[PDB]
């Protein structure tokens, strides 16, 4: 018999004691359970009063200006002030920074917001782990619509005696347009930073800390930034290229902006068709389906 | 006695290769009978020691 116990048997008693010893030193004493539940107060936007205060600043602007680091890199330094959570050591290494330079309706402004670290984190928080940028960048976007949305709710207010067909009926659509924005928000707010974050917060408590930070991020999935659900994602630019043209129109032209809400019924149609075909093929988009619709077809 | 280094004090002793492992990422000490059960988690191990000790 060849039973190797004289080796492994003084070796596993020490192994155990060594890694159990190593991850409590990252929580206990560097605040590992810190970054995490700080980098979410600022990168996926759940704080309040700080994307609702960046997004409302750069918002206001829209080339050779908002460009210079003398507006951008100034202008979080502005924000977070208006955050009222923050302002502590990891508050800093908020790096503003850009990765394109716009020439000249749409709904794309392509804008980087990266963390930064020290040594004794890097080797956890991988260099790569960018992908906050890719599911930042959408998040931003959808601000755009809640203000530029608003914007026509308050733009109209101070139309207000003028009452008739012509109004009424046009105030209709912006209901319309808008409740489909406000369930798609409610949505992300509910799978990349709710259900996905009880996950990796009851499953911490060294390997497999980088592991765990993979699989939890990998809030990319239930996103539909996945290249897999790709065709669903290809159709939200239509409705929110809509609404964009829907605030271009602050009763002059009135028929032209029945043609677009037009537009804008269909497309959502046709959305319900295509997430409808691809549930025989994700228990993720189940939901949506229970989303968008809700006593219709 | 090299393994008796990454479970005990930390300091690799190389001399001719014997040992089957050789020396931002900080990561790069290549790797690749015994039990494999345990092969891979003396890798580990070791390195541990080694960061604790840059900290």
């Amino acid at each position: 018999v060849l039973m190797k116990r004289s080796i492994t048997a003084p070796l596993a008693a020490h192994i155990s004691l060594v890694n159990k010893a190593a991850v409590d030193y990252f929580f206990v004493e560097l605040h590992l359970e810190a970054h995490y539940e700080a980098l979410r107060h600022f990168l996926l936007m759940e704080d309040g009063e700080f994307a609702q205060s960046l997004s409302d600043l750069l918002f206001e602007k829209l080339p050779g200006e908002l460009l210079n680091p003398l507006v951008l890199n100034s202008v979080l330094s502005k924000a977070l002030q208006c955050s009222l959570h923050g302002d502590t050591p990891h508050a800093s290494n908020l790096s503003l920074a850009l990765k394109y330079l716009p020439e000249v309706p749409d709904v794309l402004s392509c804008l980087e917001l990266r963390y930064k670290v020290d040594w004794p984190l890097n080797i956890v928080i991988t260099e790569g782990c960018s992908k906050y940028s890719g599911v930042f960048s959408f998040l931003l976007q959808l601000k755009l619509m809640m203000w530029a949305l608003k914007d026509v709710c308050f733009h109209l207010k101070r139309t207000a005696m003028a009452g008739s067909v012509q109004f009424r009926q046009l105030q209709l659509f912006k209901h319309e347009m808008q409740h489909f924005v406000k369930v798609i928000q409610g949505y992300i707010a509910n799978q990349i930073l709710h259900v996905t974050w009880c996950e990796f917060r009851a499953r911490l408590a060294l390997e497999e800390i980088q592991r765990a930070h993979a699989e939890y991020l990998h809030a990319v999935f239930r996103g539909l930034l996945t290249e897999k659900a790709a065709p669903v994602m290809n159709v939200i630019h239509s409705i929110f290229s809509l609404v964009l043209k829907f605030r271009s129109q602050l009763h002059p032209n009135f028929a032209l902006m029945q043609q677009s809400y037009n537009t804008f019924k269909y497309y959502s149609h046709f959305l319900f068709k295509v997430v409808t075909k691809l549930v025989n093929r994700q228990p993720h988009l189940e939901d949506f389906l229970l989303r968008i619709n809700f006593n219709n077809y | 006695r090299f393994i008796h280094d990454w479970v005990y004090s930390g300091v690799f002793r190389d001399a001719y290769g014997e040992f089957m492992i050789q020396v931002k990422l900080y990561w790069t000490h290549g790797y690749v009978v015994f039990l494999k059960h345990i092969a891979h988690d003396i890798y580990v191990c070791g390195k541990t020691i080694n960061l604790l000790k840059l900290c």
